């Protein structure tokens, strides 16, 4: 009984609105917890965004342009949500909701932290993956994730079953304005045809979800 | 605002021996100021809180200490679990992160499992082809993949991407693709990739006809 889930959009075009709700579950938005929203741009490392308390009602805002920023929260639904404005490139990041408790100083640190939602910010439209089967002591085998657009792709390999020798790797961006992804795994050389493989790949954003088989 | 800045940038340390994470605060802060461990892939955790308290749950062999503008994080002997990027973050009721520290566990140098493959049948029907060449589980991280069209460089037309250490191993993971047109591919005969790592005496390549 203690849950924080993001919401919202992976994908927003510039100059919108980007919206995103954290739902809490297991402690009211009403006890004086602080909720906060902290983004974390590719490469670099977390930047505080906006804090607001329950019970008081206090907010604390990072220097942004005048009305940017907007966090509201919602007692009936019991979540606390995000508004920025006026979005631009720079503001694709991945965006975390966590709890701020205070201890024996009387100051507040983010003690419980969400998985995470990330959003993009670009005119770029959706587009779905295609999956290409990648085949040639210990063999190698894989499936190349190619041409889609957002951000991000699960892949896992025969249902979750196996996990070990697995390697999914960072997306690339390419030439295109698309992404490009592989995922291997490592494998006992008498194994191509024994055993069968079956990569899965699902693509929420344009709800893709395809169970590719190799060789 | 209050600038929190952090060094060093990046660790390399064997498990058994300390590494010393630093933090220097623009205004004096007091103790409020908190830790935070964020495994790659994976959310931040409060390691330390108060500048000098232990969270629950975490391993002894953290520490934190410093009062004013200097605060210090300790790991007292690394495990290969270690391996994530660290934050300092003041506190009043507007927060501040530092800019983090990339931790990295050394390793014994580990030479990598070179595989290449071939693109697939249905790929070319497309008219765009890509052949991809894989790096399994070695280190250190720094690596050179050359990829070679009928003997001769190709330099302008692949893209690399390495993973995150392994919080077990250690190691690093690259894949490399070769990006292709039909017509261009089905133009040339063999085709391979060859790496040159630290772990090896000599470069090894892999390679396919057709």
């Amino acid at each position: 009984q203690l849950q924080l889930q993001e919401s919202g959009p992976g994908l927003v075009k510039p100059s919108e609105t980007l919206s995103l709700t954290c739902d809490v579950s297991g402690v009211s938005i009403s006890s004086n917890y602080g909720w906060g929203w902290i983004r974390q741009p590719p490469g670099k490392g977390l930047d505080w965004i906006v804090t607001i308390y329950g019970g008081t009602g206090n907010t604390y805002y990072a220097p942004s342009l005048e009305g940017r920023v907007a966090i509201s929260k919602d007692a009936s639904k019991n979540q606390f949500s995000l508004r920025l404005n006026s979005v631009t490139a720079a503001d694709t990041a991945v965006y975390y909701c966590a709890r701020k408790i205070t201890y024996s100083s009387g100051w507040y640190y983010f003690d419980y932290w969400g998985q995470g939602v990330l959003v993009a910010v670009s005119s770029a439209s959706t587009k779905g993956p295609s999956v290409f089967p990648l085949a040639p002591g210990t063999a190698a085998l894989g499936c190349l994730v190619k041409d889609y657009f957002p951000e991000p792709v699960t892949v896992s390999w025969n249902s979750g079953s196996l996990t070990s020798g697995v390697h999914t790797f960072p997306a690339v961006l390419q030439s295109s304005g698309l992404y490009s992804l592989s995922s291997v795994v490592t494998v006992p050389s008498s194994s191509l045809g024994t055993q069968t493989y079956v990569c899965n790949v699902n693509h929420k954003p344009s709800n893709t979800k395809v169970d590719k088989k190799v060789e | 605002e209050i600038v929190m800045t952090q060094s060093p940038a990046t660790l390399s340390l064997s498990p058994g021996e300390r590494a010393t994470l630093s933090c220097r605060a623009s205004q004096s802060v007091s103790s409020r100021l908190a830790w935070y461990q964020q495994k790659p892939g994976q959310a931040p955790r409060l390691l330390i809180y108060d500048a000098s308290n232990r969270a629950t749950g975490i391993p002894d062999r953290f520490s934190g200490s410093g009062s004013g503008t200097e605060f210090t994080l300790t790991i007292s002997g690394l495990e290969p679990e270690d391996v994530a990027v660290y934050f300092c973050q003041e506190d009043h009721n507007w927060s501040t992160f530092g800019q983090g520290t990339k931790v990295e566990i050394k390793r014994a140098v580990a030479a990598p499992s070179v595989f290449i493959f071939p693109p697939s049948e249905d790929q070319v029907k497309s008219g765009t082809v890509s052949v991809v060449c894989l790096l399994n589980n070695f280190y250190p991280r720094e690596a050179s993949v050359k990829w070679k069209v009928d003997g001769v460089l190709k330099t302008g037309n692949s893209q690399e991407s390495v993973t995150e250490q392994d919080s077990k191993d250690n190691t690093y993971s690259l894949s490399s693709t070769l990006t292709l047109s039909n017509t261009d591919y089905q133009s040339h005969n063999v085709y391979a990739c060859e790496v040159t790592h630290q772990g090896l005496s000599s470069p090894v390549t892999k390679s396919f006809n057709r």
